[PDB]
């Protein structure tokens, strides 16, 4: 895996080149963001295991089939496996923000996970409802001050919600 | 400087000004550089020609060129060493005509190609409505150009791929009385509540039909479950405080020629609004 | 695009979206004299689908000048004019010269009928007719027998329905349809199981097993595997792929069996550690610490997700997950 | 094939959403800045000869090895091949500019063009600078930077649509990747 | 999806050209009609609930032979199924007022469909006659403006021909 | 490639947990360094030419033989000593890597894999890098903690060689 | 005869159907942009005569060579040939802004262009210079309107394209 700083010195090794004064100045501006960054990955794993349940609890009251006798999440095992899913894209989704470059979240969760679905007959169009509940609990949970100091975090939950929507896109 | 309009604008220092092509040679320190131009490689006494790119011209320089005209002064110094030649020395448009080369005052030799009234530089095009213009004194000929003329021998150093690929941040669009209502499944459900239920949202009015039986907000509320063994009597009041009302009295409302009726029986479930609800009014608890 | 959610569709995001667009009709029976602006794009359309989308030069498009001029008054578009350029040398050289006779079979049938053979019988048909009468008639049993003038227009080009279900084909064409047209963005001399050289559909075409489906543009769209035999009879090996049946009490202890085809395994990353291991890079005897990338694996159920994790960790890439 | 306003069609009918309110404004801001995409795809159309041969030229200067004997672009027919394979590269993004989504470039174009490069033998490094090439050339006559043309406009601000076609030639790099 | 876009996109596609100076002349049309078609998409996506379930009853106003035994209107379920498949064709029609063509209805809703309501036997004339009653409900000042009733109503009997 | 940032999410991956404090705290520490760090990279980018060619000619001082000797493996044609002037720039910009990620990743995915075997393979003697890597520790022209991350990579290198 | 109308009513023919609200609504673009490019064909076709001598200069001033005995300028009557063969192109422009689209030119002038040229040894580089010459001389608010700059520019380098 490889971070976003990572990211651009392998885009610069492949032409040879050190880095410009430009592109460093444009790496002070990521260091410059740095602690707000900090706080939606730790907004966002504090309350982890609420985001899953909760946002679970909001799929089966919405589509109740995937809990009657033949759905996808009738039993212990079918439903303790569709919690531990949820827990997974949410990791590899925070993992993806502290490192500001979705490349562990597809390398490490999504690739292989559209085939893994369509081998077992999981409902896809419900997998992407559970991604998009986990979203918006979490980018509400992220522009919230709550022992933050006041600011302008706009940019960096625009960069969270793509992370969701990338998720939701890999499994649809 | 000064302001442009003294002594007239005869002075050459300011006549560029006044004939306002070339505007960035001012705004920047453009004008110190061609004047040690002409120290270093002595025009003062014989005759040559500068091509002056326009306004415009500076505004559609690229930005990774000019980042690199700004990190290197020595960039700076040939590309404007690049537009003053001393080929054919005061050369008019007439003699610029054909196909053949010109000689720069520092860098390596520069084709031309003139036919007719379009007459091309190399990367560059001269505008032929303002530029005859000659001054006596000093004497040179000055073209306008539209483009700088840029030799493919300097930009190799230069591409796209330093960081100037132009990219743009795209934001989510969440309103706030909508996030408002998602915090609340964040916690857990001991400490949340009845708000642990927030993340459903409206679903179509067909979706609580008998196939799907998607269920509503209030099914986890404990007003679904408001089931008591008390009772109003309703005749130990006083006549006429009692008030009944009928949703509509038509019996076209109440039930169509189909069952989907919003009033009577079990298709009241059916409505395109009330599947969620406002339990973020009360407490956590 | 990929999925098949998402659209309510799944065959044109499985490589077939411009395949599913077009007709290319030829709605006159005649060239209008005066105007080429129409027939041409009929020619150009013509010779991507013969030529199985293979760039024909301005030297080499010459050589095929009379015959396009035969078509533009005096004949059709579907018979005559594929059946005369599928005679060229320019189609010959490629399709014909450079293969085994099974190789240049499954060629024809995509090009000229736009499906696979099914069985044994479907190639054994078409060589009987070049054992007796040479590549000239060869080439006509693909014209010539009932399938031709039943599925196509005689003034339409021809298209790809091996795929479909009024194509009266077995389930197992199916899969081996998407072995031999790979998107819109590829030739059989850009296919990396038939590169203008080998028999496609060699093993399998004939003995109608299926395959797992990849779709192009997958993330381990580039897996291939070899063929080798196995047993002592046949003077085989063992350890090159994994098995296709999952026999014994391991098929259904740990749940049900699957078979997991990885595809990209380097040496640097193994560990559980981000980076690579500095210092010797390599054990005595030299061998990589996986010898041949794309491997594939037969798993139980209780196993996929341990194994899933042991593949991603450490490089790989999943290709295909398929339930034995 | 979707375009722009297809795309939030196939986003509302997945939850079963009618189009209006919230997403019908950035439609109407679509329409409204929509004279500007016509006028930047026609920039790039009315020089597509001399992108592509300036992109696989400026390929080869810098990496000489490819025309020698063992590189790929050695003879007549592979280099008149490789002016082909990048023509229709162009020829793609134009389209996902005139759609306003990547759509067109990654159903018809990148799905499978991994598997083609690696069958024929393509450098992937090489193609990549290629694509680089021509990604400096589209953004210049859109933003009116060319140093060897000055196209006629309308006054005004193009950056988000160099943005925008800048993120489709990133597509090309990632999927041959 | 058939659209402006996509239709010029892929007869360029086919004949294998760049965007011609006709191909951007259509999208202009693209432009200077969006005005219309957003309005009547806008109108209709607010009040939407309200326009599908007088259309739904207009059906069993002409045709109350449907709640007979063995027909397609019998309990609850027939006809909530009955008002989402209406509501299905609704949302498709603000689907092709927004894209511009009609590829949203075609690809969703029509094709296919003769074999589904054959095989169920539902009666696709009960299927049209909540169509025809909502495209003779419109009052041309009243709800939209006169050419957004245009594009309106245009949208509405394509579906009403597709299915008969 | 090994990074404060990725070394915490590696090692919460490998436990199968969620970032916790004692991974928010790495990355934190890699915030506060990253000043000195970008300091340090956006200077010897800048002098990288004159450090290029001083730390080739100071190799051609301690060791004359090397532009004396003939053979492949020699700096004496102007092939060999085109061919060593691209080695000090690959070691030199491989530094400035490392300080711009925050770590030895780039150096070590890069030069220090494999950097045994191709020096036994293709007859280069370490000790030519060695002192080319001392020159740039010589000059470089930083100061205080600005120097202290550039000498650490620097040092790094000369440890693998050694 | 690639126009706005050829190319909807050949894509509504290649699927079997009917001229739908896709189709009317590329028609409208074409009615937009009529003033356009029909008052650039007003001023292409009074002041043919100019433009082309214009033109024809162009390149017998870059390439000189021409007049060289052996080459395709010798005498006066190839000469006259090189100002008939501009003169074509200058027509045959001034019907690709009154149908709309780059048909009269894909038809008459380009297709079958370059292998005359290479057969008849005339350097196609020198049926370039004198079309990138009226594309030069072009300034948008003197020779027309603002607009119909652009059409006419737009066709001059469509010809150029397939030149070269
Ligand atoms: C190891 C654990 C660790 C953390 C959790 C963070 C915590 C943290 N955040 C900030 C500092 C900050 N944090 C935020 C973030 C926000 N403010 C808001 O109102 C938004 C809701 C939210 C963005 C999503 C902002 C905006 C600042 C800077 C205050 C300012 O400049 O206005 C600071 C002080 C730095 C400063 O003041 O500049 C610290 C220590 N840093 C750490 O080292
Ligand atoms: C632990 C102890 C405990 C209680 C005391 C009750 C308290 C209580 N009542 C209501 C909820 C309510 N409570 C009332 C009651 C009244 N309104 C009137 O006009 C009368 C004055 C009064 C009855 C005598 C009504 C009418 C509602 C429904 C409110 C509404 O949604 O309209 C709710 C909201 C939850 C729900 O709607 O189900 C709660 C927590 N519940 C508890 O769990
Ligand atoms: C729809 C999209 C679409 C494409 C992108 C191309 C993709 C493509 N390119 C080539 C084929 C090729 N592509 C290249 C291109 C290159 N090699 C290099 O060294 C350069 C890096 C690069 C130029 C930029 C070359 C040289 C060949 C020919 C290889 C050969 O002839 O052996 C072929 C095989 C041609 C054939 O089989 O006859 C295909 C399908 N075709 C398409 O239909
Ligand atoms: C080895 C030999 C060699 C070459 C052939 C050129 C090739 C070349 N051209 C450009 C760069 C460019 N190329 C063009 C294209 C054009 N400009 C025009 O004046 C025409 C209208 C049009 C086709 C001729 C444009 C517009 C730019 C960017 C800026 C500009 O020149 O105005 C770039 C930079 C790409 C980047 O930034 O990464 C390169 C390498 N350079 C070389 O070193
Ligand atoms: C009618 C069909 C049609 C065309 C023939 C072309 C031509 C064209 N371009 C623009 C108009 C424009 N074109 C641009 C684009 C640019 N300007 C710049 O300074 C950048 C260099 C470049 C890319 C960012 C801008 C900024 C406008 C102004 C109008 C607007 O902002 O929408 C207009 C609108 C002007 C008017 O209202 O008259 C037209 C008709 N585009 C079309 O839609
Ligand atoms: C996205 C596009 C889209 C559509 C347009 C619909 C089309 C459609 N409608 C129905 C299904 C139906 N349509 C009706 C309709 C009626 N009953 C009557 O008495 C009248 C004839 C009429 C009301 C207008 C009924 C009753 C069913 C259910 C059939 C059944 O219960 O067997 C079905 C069968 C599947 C099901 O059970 O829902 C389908 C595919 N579905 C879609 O996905
Ligand atoms: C989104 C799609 C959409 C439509 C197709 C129309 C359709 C429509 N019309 C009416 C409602 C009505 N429509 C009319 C008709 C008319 N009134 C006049 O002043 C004219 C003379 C005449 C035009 C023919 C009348 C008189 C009513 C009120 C009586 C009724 O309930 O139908 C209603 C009920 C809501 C209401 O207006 O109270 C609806 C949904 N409106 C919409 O929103
Ligand atoms: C209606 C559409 C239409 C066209 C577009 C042109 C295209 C065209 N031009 C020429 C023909 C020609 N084109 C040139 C041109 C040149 N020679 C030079 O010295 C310069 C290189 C250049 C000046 C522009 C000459 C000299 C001929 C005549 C060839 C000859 O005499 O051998 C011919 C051969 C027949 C002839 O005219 O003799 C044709 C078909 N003609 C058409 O009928
Ligand atoms: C329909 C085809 C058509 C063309 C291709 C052009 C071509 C053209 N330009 C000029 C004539 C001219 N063209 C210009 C050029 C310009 N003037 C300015 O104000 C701008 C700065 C600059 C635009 C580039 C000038 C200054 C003259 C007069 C001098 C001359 O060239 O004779 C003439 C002679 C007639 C005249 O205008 O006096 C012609 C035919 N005009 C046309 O009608
Ligand atoms: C790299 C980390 C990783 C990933 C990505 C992963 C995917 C994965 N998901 C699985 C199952 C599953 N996933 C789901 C999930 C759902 N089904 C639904 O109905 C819901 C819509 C949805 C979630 C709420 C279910 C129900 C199963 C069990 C399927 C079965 O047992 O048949 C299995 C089968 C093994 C098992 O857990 O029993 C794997 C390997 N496993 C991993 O270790
Ligand atoms: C679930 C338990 C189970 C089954 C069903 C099974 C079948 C099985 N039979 C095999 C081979 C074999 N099977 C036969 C059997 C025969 N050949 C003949 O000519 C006769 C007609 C016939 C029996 C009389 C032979 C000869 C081989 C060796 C094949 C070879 O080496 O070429 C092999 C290949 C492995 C090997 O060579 O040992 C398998 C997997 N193995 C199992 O573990
Ligand atoms: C069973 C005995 C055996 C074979 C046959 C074998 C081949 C083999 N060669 C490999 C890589 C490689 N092979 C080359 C070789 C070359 N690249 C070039 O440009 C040259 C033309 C050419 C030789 C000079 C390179 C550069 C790699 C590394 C590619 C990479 O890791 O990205 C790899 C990938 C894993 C690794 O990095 O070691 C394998 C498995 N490994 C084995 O254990
Ligand atoms: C980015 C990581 C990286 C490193 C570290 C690297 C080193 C490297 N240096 C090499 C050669 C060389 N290195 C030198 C350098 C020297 N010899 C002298 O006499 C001087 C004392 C000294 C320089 C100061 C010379 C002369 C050769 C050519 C040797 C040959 O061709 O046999 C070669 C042989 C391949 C080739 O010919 O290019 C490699 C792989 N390559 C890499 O890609």
């Amino acid at each position: 895996m490889l971070d976003a700083f990572a990211k651009v010195v392998a885009q610069a090794d492949a032409r040879g080149e050190f880095l410009s004064n430009t592109q460093i100045d444009a790496l002070s501006k990521m260091v410059k963001e740095g602690n707000q960054r900090l706080d939606i990955v730790n907004k966002v794993t504090s309350n982890a295991s609420a985001i899953v349940t909760n946002s679970a609890r909001a799929l089966f009251a919405e589509q109740p089939q995937l809990i009657q006798p033949g759905g996808n999440a009738y039993t212990s095992r079918r439903m303790a496996a569709c919690l531990r899913d949820m827990e997974i894209v949410l990791r590899y989704v925070s993992y993806a923000m502290i490192a500001g470059d979705s490349s562990v979240l597809d390398d490490r969760c999504l690739n292989g996970l559209r085939e893994t679905y369509q081998a077992l007959g999981t409902p896809g169009s419900s997998v992407a409802v559970a991604i998009q509940k986990m979203k918006d609990a979490s980018v509400a949970l992220a522009n919230d001050t709550t022992g933050t100091p006041i600011g302008d975090c706009s940019s960096l939950v625009a960069e969270l919600a793509g992370y969701f929507d990338r998720a939701a896109v890999s499994v649809v | 400087a000064a302001k442009p309009y003294e002594s007239g604008y005869i002075a050459e220092d300011d006549f560029w000004r006044g004939r306002g092509i070339a505007a960035w040679v001012y705004a920047t320190g453009a004008n110190k550089v061609i004047a040690q131009i002409v120290k270093d490689f002595n025009l003062t006494d014989k005759k040559f020609m500068v091509f002056i790119p326009n306004d415009g011209a500076f505004a559609r320089l690229s930005p990774q060129l000019r980042k690199a005209m700004m990190e290197d002064s020595r960039l700076v110094y040939d590309m404007l060493a690049g537009h003053i030649f001393t080929s054919k020395g005061s050369a008019m448009l007439k003699d610029l005509q054909g196909a053949g080369y010109l000689q720069p005052a520092y860098g390596e030799a520069i084709g031309y190609v003139g036919t007719g009234r379009v007459i091309k530089i190399g990367n560059a095009q001269v505008i032929p409505e303002s530029s005859d213009i000659l001054r006596k004194n000093l004497g040179f000929s000055a073209h306008t150009l539209d483009t700088f003329i840029v030799p493919k021998a300097l930009t190799k150093k230069v591409s796209i791929e330093a960081g100037f690929s132009p990219v743009t941040p795209a934001k989510y669009v969440s309103t706030t009385k909508a996030d408002l209502r998602y915090v609340g499944a964040t916690k857990p459900a001991a400490v949340g509540g009845r708000r642990a239920m927030n993340l459903m949202k409206q679903q179509p009015f067909w979706m609580y039909g008998p196939p799907y039986n998607a269920v509503t907000q209030d099914e986890y509320e404990p007003i679904s479950a408001a089931a008591p063994k008390a009772f109003v009597d309703y005749q130990i009041f006083a006549p006429g405080t009692v008030k009944v009302s009928p949703d509509s009295v038509n019996a076209n409302e109440l039930n169509p020629v189909s069952g989907m009726s919003k009033y009577i029986g079990k298709t009241q479930k059916l409505v395109g609004d009330q599947g969620i609800s406002d339990r973020s009014d009360k407490l956590p608890m | 695009r990929l999925g098949t959610v998402s659209g309510n569709s799944s065959l044109d995001k499985l490589g077939l979206d411009k395949f599913l667009s077009e007709s290319n009709r030829a709605y006159t029976p005649r060239a209008q004299p005066g105007f080429s602006s129409e027939y041409e794009q009929i020619i150009s359309a013509t010779y991507k689908q013969l030529f199985g989308n293979a760039y024909i030069m301005d030297s080499e498009r010459a050589e095929m000048a009379k015959q396009e001029s035969m078509f533009r008054d005096g004949q059709l578009t579907l018979k005559d004019f594929c059946r005369a350029l599928a005679k060229t040398e320019q189609y010959k050289k490629r399709f014909f010269d450079s293969r085994p006779l099974y190789g240049a079979i499954e060629l024809n049938f995509k090009n000229i009928l736009g499906r696979t053979p099914d069985g044994l019988e479907h190639y054994r048909a078409k060589s009987a007719v070049y054992d007796t009468k040479g590549y000239e008639a060869f080439v006509d049993a693909f014209f010539d027998d009932g399938e031709y003038d039943e599925v196509y227009d005689d003034y339409t080009v021809p298209f790809y329905r091996g795929y479909k279900t009024e194509a009266n084909l077995s389930m197992a064409a199916f899969t081996h349809f998407f072995r031999m047209v790979r998107g819109s963005s590829t030739s059989d001399k850009a296919n990396p199981n038939s590169m203008q050289k080998d028999i496609p559909l060699n093993y399998y075409g004939i003995t109608k097993t299926p395959l797992a489906v990849i779709a192009p543009g997958a993330a381990g769209t580039a897996y291939t595997e070899s063929f080798a035999g196995t047993g002592s009879w046949q003077s085989g090996r063992a350890g090159l792929n994994a098995a296709r049946v999952a026999l014994g009490v391991p098929a259904t202890a740990n749940g049900k069996s699957f078979r997991v085809e990885v595809t990209g395994y380097t040496q640097p990353g193994f560990g559980i550690t981000a980076g690579t291991a500095v210092g010797k890079l390599y054990k005595a005897n030299k061998l990589s610490r996986y010898p041949r990338s794309n491997k594939s694996y037969v798993v139980g159920f209780d196993e996929l997700t341990p194994l899933y994790q042991r593949i991603t960790k450490n490089g790989g890439t999943i290709a295909s997950i398929t339930p034995l | 094939m979707l375009d722009a306003f297809s795309r939030v069609v196939v986003n509302s009918d997945a939850k079963a959403a009618y189009v209006g309110g919230s997403d019908l404004q950035a439609l109407k801001s679509f329409i409204a800045d929509g004279n500007k995409r016509l006028d930047a795809v026609n920039s790039i159309v009315s020089n597509a000869s001399c992108m592509v041969s300036d992109a696989v030229s400026g390929m080869i200067c810098e990496n000489p090895g490819l025309i020698s004997p063992g590189g790929n672009c050695y003879t007549n027919r592979r280099m008149a091949a490789c002016l082909r394979d990048g023509e229709i590269i162009l020829r793609y993004v134009s389209y996902a500019l005139l759609a306003g989504d990547a759509s067109v470039l990654e159903d018809r174009c990148l799905n499978g063009l991994k598997e083609t490069y690696i069958a024929l033998g393509v450098p992937t490094n090489s193609s990549i600078r290629a694509v680089s090439i021509m990604k400096a050339q589209a953004v210049a006559f859109i933003t009116n930077t060319a140093t060897e043309r000055k196209m006629s406009f309308a006054a005004g601000d193009c950056t988000s649509l160099a943005s925008e076609v800048a993120s489709y030639f990133d597509r090309v790099g990632a999927a041959i990747s | 999806m058939k659209s402006v876009i996509t239709t010029v996109v892929s007869a360029a596609d086919a004949a294998g050209r760049f965007p011609s100076n006709s191909d951007l002349e259509s999208i202009q049309g693209n432009i200077q009609r969006s005005a219309a078609r957003l309005e009547a998409a806008e109108k209709l996506a607010g009040n939407h609930e309200a326009v599908v379930k007088e259309a739904g009853d207009a059906c069993f106003a002409k045709y109350a032979y449907l709640k007979n035994p063995g027909e397609a209107g019998e309990n609850q379920e027939k006809i909530n199924k009955c008002y989402r498949d209406v509501d299905h064709y609704m949302r498709l029609v603000n689907y092709c007022l927004v894209v511009g063509g009609t590829g949203p209805l075609d690809e969703w809703g029509i094709a296919g469909a003769r074999e589904v309501y054959r095989t169920l036997n539902l009666p696709t004339s009960a299927y049209v006659a909540s169509i025809a009653y909502t495209r003779d409900r419109l009052c041309v000042p009243r709800d939209m403006s006169a050419q957004a009733g245009v594009e309106f109503s245009a949208y509405l009997d394509y579906l009403i021909n597709a299915l008969s | 490639m090994k990074t404060p940032i990725t070394e915490a999410i590696a090692t919460a991956d490998n436990q199968g947990r969620f970032l916790s404090n004692t991974e928010l705290q790495a990355v934190n520490g890699r915030y506060q360094r990253a000043t000195a760090s970008l300091t340090a990279a956006k200077a010897l980018t800048g002098s990288a030419q004159r450090l290029i060619t001083g730390a080739a000619q100071a190799v051609y001082n301690k060791f004359p033989y090397t532009t004396q000797m003939p053979g492949p493996a020699y700096a004496s044609s102007a092939i060999g000593k085109a061919k060593c002037a691209r080695d000090i720039g690959y070691y030199l910009r491989m530094v400035t890597y490392c300080l711009v990620v925050g770590g030895t990743g780039p150096m070590d995915e890069y030069l220090v894999a494999g950097l045994e075997e191709i020096n036994r393979s293709f007859d280069l003697s370490p000790s030519w890098y060695i002192e080319a890597l001392q020159y740039i520790k010589n000059s470089h022209g930083l100061s205080g903690q600005v120097a202290n991350e550039a000498n650490a990579y620097i040092d790094y290198a000369i440890n693998t060689l050694s």
